[PDB]
């Protein structure tokens, strides 16, 4: 499924 | 064989004032299973394949929760690029996402994927290795720090041998008898005259399924290449696809060249020419 | 920034048969940036109810639509699909012809 929307660039 | 999970995120900074918008969208090989678009009235992750919506609320909760979280981060993404790059807070950008996990024979993880792009061009991604960056320019390497502080390289590894996999694999058992099945492609041969010593044949494979296939034109057991016009492989629409092959050659003489159909639904390659 | 032309083919999702329910589908791809407007056309007629596949983009970057709408080929008819997009000089509109 998704991945988390993890660190901003 | 080799089977795969792709997501695709879009996002869109849009003046004058719209907000920005972010569309996402999920693959399981050839076949899209989900969709989110920022703009949509839902508002959720909703299923673009039967074996997906056999799932419960607390996955779309969850895949939801996601989209929402990617949609909020975007705007303040398209902001930071801007900078980086000393562009205008007055034109429109793109920042384009792609991850996934190729699954391998054997069941283990084959190749993982996490790239981004900057208005089509490459912007940031990562290795092979799964623990190391590629940033395109100093710009970039400005994102390359963040994630490396935040151990992002990592944390993403994770996802890719786990989840990713096990996901990939769980909707490849529950739409096995479409994810896994090959359609062999129905195929014809077409024929239109160009001028009085030439004319073009025209090869057709039509709804098969998946998408890799070839298709070329011989004459004296040896490939046309050059002559041969190869038109991108195109959706057919119910989930299958099209293509076709076209080589000029001169009239009369059409019974010497040969079209040779090769896909993973058939035995033997597929050998066909024009019939008048 | 570069910004890259659309690809363009107009066909059916079925083979074309006169009197007989198809789906008229124009497939447009290797474009950049994403906004783009694309009609099916009756008759030099913007087209019924036209719906399009979720955005979606290739190994390069580039983006790619189905633009698809019901349709029934007629003899006398003549469909096509019009295209527009910040890289072409103004609309482009091509024909569908019953053997590509």
């Amino acid at each position: 499924y998704t991945s988390g929307p993890g660190i901003r660039y | 064989g080799s089977h795969s999970m792709r997501y695709f995120y879009t996002s869109m900074s849009r003046p004058g004032r719209w907000e920005p918008r972010f569309i996402a969208v999920g693959y399981v090989d050839d076949t899209q299973f989900v969709r989110f678009d920022s703009d949509a009235a839902s508002q959720r992750m909703e299923p673009r394949a039967p074996w997906v919506e056999q799932e419960g609320p607390e996955y779309w909760d969850r895949e939801t929760r996601n989209m929402k979280a990617e949609t909020q981060n975007a705007p303040v993404n398209l902001r930071n690029l801007r900078g980086y790059y000393n562009q205008s807070e007055a034109g429109s950008h793109t920042i384009q996402r792609m991850y996934g996990c190729d699954l391998g024979p054997d069941g283990r993880l084959l190749r993982g994927y996490h790239q981004s792009a900057y208005d089509g061009k490459d912007y940031i991604a990562l290795n092979e290795d799964l623990r190391s960056w590629t940033a395109a320019d100093m710009a970039a390497q400005n994102t390359q720090r963040k994630w490396e502080a935040a151990g992002e390289a990592e944390q993403h590894r994770t996802y890719l041998e786990g989840e990713c996999l096990e996901w990939l694999r769980r909707y490849l058992e529950n739409g096995k008898e479409t994810l896994q099945r090959a359609d062999p492609p129905k195929t014809h041969v077409t024929h239109h005259p160009v001028s009085d010593q030439e004319a073009t044949l025209r090869c057709w494979a039509l709804g098969f399924y998946p998408a890799e296939i070839t298709l070329t034109w011989q004459r004296d057991g040896e490939d046309q290449t050059q002559d041969t016009e190869l038109v991108e492989t195109r959706p057919a629409g119910d989930g299958t696809f099209q293509k076709w092959a076209a080589v000029v050659v001169p009239s009369g003489k059409e019974q010497r060249y040969t079209c040779h159909v090769q896909h993973e639904g058939l035995r033997e390659p597929l050998t066909l020419r024009w019939e008048p | 920034m570069i910004q890259r032309t659309p690809k363009i083919q107009v066909y059916s999702r079925h083979p074309p048969e006169n009197g007989k329910p198809n789906f008229l589908n124009c497939y447009v791809s290797g474009f950049h940036p994403s906004d783009i407007e694309v009609d099916l056309l009756k008759n030099g007629e913007k087209m019924g109810k036209v719906e399009h596949s979720d955005l979606s983009f290739s190994k390069d970057w580039s983006f790619y639509l189905l633009y698809y709408t019901e349709f029934t080929p007629n003899e006398k008819d003549e469909y096509a699909c019009r295209v527009n997009h910040v890289t072409l000089s103004g609309p482009r509109t091509v024909k569908w012809d019953r053997d590509m």
